[PDB]
């Protein structure tokens, strides 16, 4: 999987998280705000948002003009029926029907 | 001048609807609340989303509901029933099993496009064409099938034809690593991919037409047939992202020569050989194994030694520099995106769809839906039909021979879903 190379598009970090959570958790039976937020936010890639910039990509610059060669966006946006979570498609239109 | 109002959410009121508490009913959530959440996430970032939608003090049970709030259902059976009955409340294990799945959920939304609520229809697309000064068009193999050239992935396609000569992955035929080890694999089928001469479809002329009206920002093609240039598309407007047969290159000495010079050799299924490497090659391959006893070939010499290769882009190879230079100046500056006749399976080209600004409308013209992309509007059917139909509705003239016959031809547009239309005749 070389960067910027033609490729047919169609994990130690995982256990790193399980380790990293169980550590900050085990000594406490009452979790905190800043605790759990910071516990979530470290499993989420760097990203920008529409207020900070209107030119933000549809993947939130997780795949952008600068990083597209290393883009992990294809990986996150694919959650197969095999996967744990089930994804509910939600689309609303403004219509005169 | 942010046009992202359509994508801006309404700041909801306070933390989520929970704070034994509601074991069966639960703080239920509605599609508008969920979709508004997804919008909120993508609008303000993950941080703000986390801060606002959560109480100033909490437990581990919100972690499950943030998942339901974003419109996800956790499929883990033992976990469900535990939650149904129960109400820190949660175990240590499950609490981790939760935090993970929330991160996946957040990442899936952050990495997923949200369709524009105000662009769902054929008329929208038409009206947009009139107002658009920068149009980015991405064409695949489909735009050429009407000329007899089969596409790659259809049941009638290239990969199927060679799958019947045998191979595990017919795509290996275009693999770069394999070419270096065994150039014979590619050259066996190479004649099949040789471009025809001086022809183009109506759809090519449609892109030609957009260029004449000054509305065409760039045309990115994955096609190596070079038909684009014949239809009149200019060198500055055209990018062949996958290379072209225009030239070929020795993979050892890096010499470069006019592509036509190897066309006969390819028609005859002979290895095209570099004149300048032919000296040393003959020592390693005395017997003339070049066609469709290796004892004299040392471990540091592969079969591709002294072999020419066409400048088209193999899998695992690097795309032309022009691609990278162009995308960097193009993606941000573009007000419309149309995809024509491509399954969108092959990166980085496919990632154009993921790297574009959020307000930019995305339109798909193809015989099949692209399921892994969120397209505002998808017209399903033959791209020549669909081109004629659209050109009519703009009161436009396609500069093609087959126009005079097509301009009167009538097409039926049947809506199968919102933003989805089946165009026929
Ligand atoms: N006349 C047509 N009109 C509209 N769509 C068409 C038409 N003909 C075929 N199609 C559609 O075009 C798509 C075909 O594209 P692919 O066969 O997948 O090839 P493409 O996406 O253009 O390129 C992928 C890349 O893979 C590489 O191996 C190869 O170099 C190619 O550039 C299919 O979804 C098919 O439904
Ligand atoms: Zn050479």
């Amino acid at each position: 999987t070389h960067p910027g190379k033609m490729e047919l598009v169609y994990r130690k970090s995982d256990r790193e998280l399980t380790k990293n959570i169980l550590w900050r958790i085990a000594d406490k039976t009452t979790y905190d705000k800043e605790t759990i937020t910071d516990l979530i936010e470290q499993g989420i890639p760097k990203h920008s948002y529409l207020s900070g910039n209107p030119l933000t990509s549809v993947t939130n610059d997780i795949c952008s003009v600068e990083n597209y060669e290393t883009s992990s966006a294809f990986f996150y946006q694919q959650v197969h029926k095999k996967d744990r979570l089930q994804y509910l498609p939600l689309y609303a239109v403004s219509t005169f029907e | 001048s942010m046009s992202n109002d359509v994508l801006k959410p309404e700041t909801p009121k306070g933390p989520i609807i929970i704070s034994s508490n509601g074991i069966f009913y639960g703080p239920s959530f509605t599609k508008r609340e969920s979709l508004n959440a997804r919008m909120f996430l993508k609008y303000y970032g993950a941080h703000k989303f986390l801060d606002t939608y959560l109480p100033e003090d909490l437990n581990s049970l919100y972690i499950y509901y943030l998942i339901k709030l974003l419109g996800f259902e956790v499929k883990d059976q033992a976990l469900i029933g535990t939650i149904n009955s129960i109400v820190d409340p949660l175990a240590k294990k499950q609490t981790v099993r939760l935090i993970k799945d929330l991160q996946r959920a957040i990442n899936k939304v952050l990495c997923t496009r949200l369709r524009l609520s105000n662009f769902f229809t054929i008329d929208h697309f038409i009206q947009k064409l009139h107002t658009a000064r920068k149009i980015l068009v991405l064409t695949g193999a489909g735009v050429s099938t009407s000329l007899g050239i089969p596409d790659f992935r259809s049941s009638e396609g290239f990969y199927s034809k060679i799958k019947h000569l045998g191979l595990d992955d017919p795509q290996d035929v275009f693999n770069y690593n394999i070419f270096m080890h065994d150039p014979s694999v590619f050259y066996n089928i190479a004649n099949m991919v040789l471009p025809p001469e001086k022809i183009y479809s109506p759809l090519h002329s449609f892109i030609k037409m957009l260029q004449m009206k000054g509305k065409l920002l760039r045309n990115y093609t994955q096609n190596i047939d070079n038909l684009e240039s014949y239809a009149g598309i200019s060198t500055d407007k055209l990018v062949q992202c996958h290379g072209s047969f225009a030239t070929a290159t020795c993979v050892t000495c890096h010499w470069n020569l006019p592509g036509e010079r190897i066309f006969n050799k390819i028609r005859n299924l002979e290895l095209p050989l570099c004149p300048y490497c032919y000296k040393k090659r003959r020592e390693y391959f005395p017997e003339g194994y070049n066609n469709k006893s290796m004892s004299e070939r040392p471990p540091y010499i592969l079969n591709s030694y002294g072999v020419l290769k066409p400048d088209i882009t193999f899998f695992g190879e690097a795309l032309p520099n022009k691609f990278h230079k162009s995308i960097r100046e193009d993606i941000l500056e573009c007000d419309l995106l149309i995809c024509i006749g491509t399954s969108l399976k092959v990166a980085p080209v496919s990632e154009i769809v993921n790297m574009v600004p959020s307000h930019v409308p995305q339109v798909l013209i193809n015989r099949d839906p692209v399921k892994h992309a969120e397209f505002d509007l998808s017209l399903l059917g033959y791209c020549d039909d669909i081109a004629a139909m659209v050109a009519q509705k703009c009161g436009w003239t396609i500069p093609h021979k087959k126009w005079n016959d097509l301009k009167n031809k009538n097409f039926k547009s049947q809506e199968k879903d919102k933003g989805v239309y089946v165009v026929t005749s």
